[PDB]
């Protein structure tokens, strides 16, 4: 129905999630590691100081 | 999406939308459902079959 | 068996799809499994979802026309190219060796089957009353309804079922009779033809206790 | 006739009536109609109620439960 | 007496299952359109970043 | 379509970094921190431990 999407539209297309996720899938496409979970951790922790 | 608002599948036909349109925007309207989560349901409702009852514009949209 | 459509849509993931078209439903997962690439991807983004409309139904293969660009009858994907299509031109690596086409496999990637409307069944036990409405096919024995409502009561094999059947008293029903055979009819058409809300009335089922021990 | 052991095995058939297998054996042994002479024929109160239980107790298969005959 | 226990036993046993059930049931609903929603969003996020 | 837009495609529509993407997208539009940096860390790092 129209109120739960809203919910998480309304939260999903704000800036900061959606251009955090856009760069983030970006550095992971570029990067190409083999287990992205861990590479995501540390992409995330050097990210966190800016 | 523009279909699942009315509840209908990607395949239905013509009269399938109209009897859609027709229980959901009669169960939705302001002066009939008093209040409730129906205020964004409406106008999703309106702008779908608005979208889709016109070949053209059903067209384009179901490309893109 | 059957399944309504939100209980195909609970399976919407790279390892667990399930797509229903045709009145058919599928469990495509081995082949997301086993085909990872670029092909994968018009399927995948469609989990869970209704794929009637890529296909037509004199023929079980996807819908075709005479390509604009090269002039030769092939396949209609605006989608994107799914597992099992041929390239448009010649190429070197699409082998023709495998069998049969995903959406002829039945036997391998078929599923229950996908059930063409729904009802809702306004169930009330009676002993301690908790009325429920639940959504269930429109043809199934009293056998899988009471397998759908089993997650309501643990324990509803030793209940007994009644139903408001034609005047008007409440009777028994068989379990290998479907709810239409049964006498509880569907009105759910006339409510809509004549503008009564779909959830004005429900049929009811009660359920009363049979000891045991 | 024989009260006491007329009025112990009524107790005892309503007891085993209880199971679910056991009320189709009762009624297959002709326990309806013998409970049902017991109860129409006789003048001991006790007895009277102890038949009335027991045939209520033999024809019951829902929760509900019927008012005790008579 | 029981014959009352146990249909007073029962009566409990269903109460409990129906809280129980009404928990697991509001954490499934929001699973599934969590899921569903995900998958659109991230098909718009990679054709975007794609691009 | 040179062989490094392909190569991306493939590695873009794989299973794992797709499904992980969906698993993580769906967890945060369902937790809704109002700071996603630190919980997908916290996230990540609970997934990664099994």
């Amino acid at each position: 129905q129209t109120p739960l999407y809203e919910k998480m539209r309304d939260y999903a297309h704000s800036n900061k999630v959606q251009e955090l996720l856009q760069k983030m899938t970006a550095d992971l496409f570029i990067e190409r590691p083999a287990d992205p979970v861990t590479w995501m951790i540390k992409w995330l922790s050097e990210e966190q100081k800016r | 999406d523009y279909y699942e608002v009315m509840g209908l599948t990607r395949s239905a036909n013509d009269i399938d939308i109209r009897r859609a349109y027709r229980r959901l925007a009669l169960k939705y309207h302001p002066d009939i459902n008093k209040d409730g989560a129906a205020g964004d349901e409406f106008l999703r409702i309106c702008e779908a079959y608005e979208v889709l009852c016109d070949p053209k514009t059903k067209g384009f949209y179901d490309l893109y | 068996r059957y399944y309504t459509p939100y209980e195909v849509a609970m399976h919407n993931t790279p390892d667990d799809c399930w797509v229903s078209f045709l009145g058919g439903v599928y469990n495509l997962t081995d082949l997301i499994k086993a085909n990872q690439g670029a092909l994968a991807a018009p399927l995948i983004a469609a989990a869970g979802q209704d794929l009637t409309h890529w296909f037509d139904p004199t023929t079980k293969d996807p819908k075709r026309h005479i390509c604009p660009a090269t002039h030769i009858e092939r396949f209609y994907t605006p989608m994107g190219r799914f597992i099992h299509v041929p390239p448009p031109e010649p190429m070197c690596n699409w082998d023709t060796s495998f069998g049969l086409p995903w959406w002829r496999d039945a036997k391998k990637y078929q599923i229950g089957l996908l059930s063409a409307r729904t009802r809702v069944i306004r169930v009330r036990n009676v002993l301690t009353d908790q009325e429920d409405q639940i959504e269930v096919p429109c043809e199934e024995k009293l056998v899988e309804i009471r397998e759908r409502y089993l997650e309501l009561n643990a324990h509803a094999k030793s209940y007994t079922w009644k139903a408001l059947v034609r005047t008007h008293v409440f009777q028994e029903l068989d379990l290998n009779l479907t709810l239409e055979e049964n006498g509880v009819p569907d009105e759910t058409p006339v409510f809509e033809d004549h503008h009564v809300p779909t959830d004005y009335f429900i049929p009811v089922l009660h359920v009363y206790w049979n000891d045991d021990l | 006739c024989h009260e006491q052991l007329c009025i112990n095995a009524m107790t005892a058939v309503s007891n085993v009536a209880e199971a679910p297998e056991a009320r189709a054996i009762l009624v297959a042994s002709g326990a309806g109609p013998k409970l049902q002479h017991i109860f129409e024929t006789a003048t001991v109160e006790v007895v009277k109620r102890a038949a009335a239980q027991a045939i209520r107790q033999c024809r019951f298969k829902h929760l509900p439960y019927e008012v005790l005959p008579g | 007496e029981a014959a009352e226990r146990r249909k007073l036993e029962e009566k409990e046993r269903r109460m409990q299952q129906e809280r129980e059930r009404v928990e697991r049931e509001r954490v499934v609903r929001q699973k599934v359109a969590a899921s569903a929603f995900a998958r659109g969003y991230l098909s718009g996020i990679v054709n975007t970043v794609f691009d």
